[PDB]
C-alpha cells in the first residue's frame, strides 16, 4: 500500500507562457498585490467497474 | 539555454531541519542528467465502503 | 447510432516535450526496461440535464 513516487526535476514541457503574460506576471510580482504558489499534485486510480 | 522560447524550470527539493535524518527515503540522482529526483511517499488506502 | 470517426494524421499540436526529458525517453528506451506505448480514445457526450 506504499508506493515511491519520483517525478523528475526537468520539466515537463517547456514553459508555455506567453511573453504579454509573463510581463503580466512580473508587474503582478511588483507590488503590494499577494499572489499564491501553486502546489498541484494528483493522484489518479486505474477505473473499477 | 538557447532564444527565450524555450524556457525550462528545474526543481530540487530541500528537506526542512536535516536534510542527513534517517526518517527521510533518499532520492536516487537521475540517470540520463545527474540530478535528484522529487519524492513523495504516497500511503494508500485500498477499502472503500 | 454509429458514427464515422475521422482523425487526421497530422499532429494536432506541435510535440512539446523538452529536450531534457527527450534524452529521458531514449535513454529509457535504451535498456532492458520495457514501456508501454498509450493509445487513448476519448467518447465525449454532450450534456444531459
Amino acid at each position: 500500500d506504499i508506493l515511491i513516487v519520483r517525478f523528475r526535476p526537468e520539466s515537463e514541457i517547456y514553459w508555455p507562457i506567453s511573453q504579454d503574460s509573463r510581463n503580466a506576471m512580473i508587474d503582478k510580482l511588483s507590488r503590494n498585490t499577494s499572489v499564491n504558489f501553486e502546489v498541484s499534485l494528483e493522484f489518479t486510480r486505474p477505473y473499477d467497474p | 539555454g538557447k532564444s527565450q522560447n524555450e524556457k525550462m524550470w528545474i526543481a530540487t527539493s530541500e528537506h526542512p531541519g536535516d536534510q542527513n535524518a534517517k526518517l527521510w527515503i533518499k532520492t536516487a540522482n537521475t540517470t540520463y542528467s545527474g540530478r535528484p529526483y522529487l519524492q513523495v511517499v504516497g500511503f494508500i488506502d485500498r477499502a472503500f465502503p
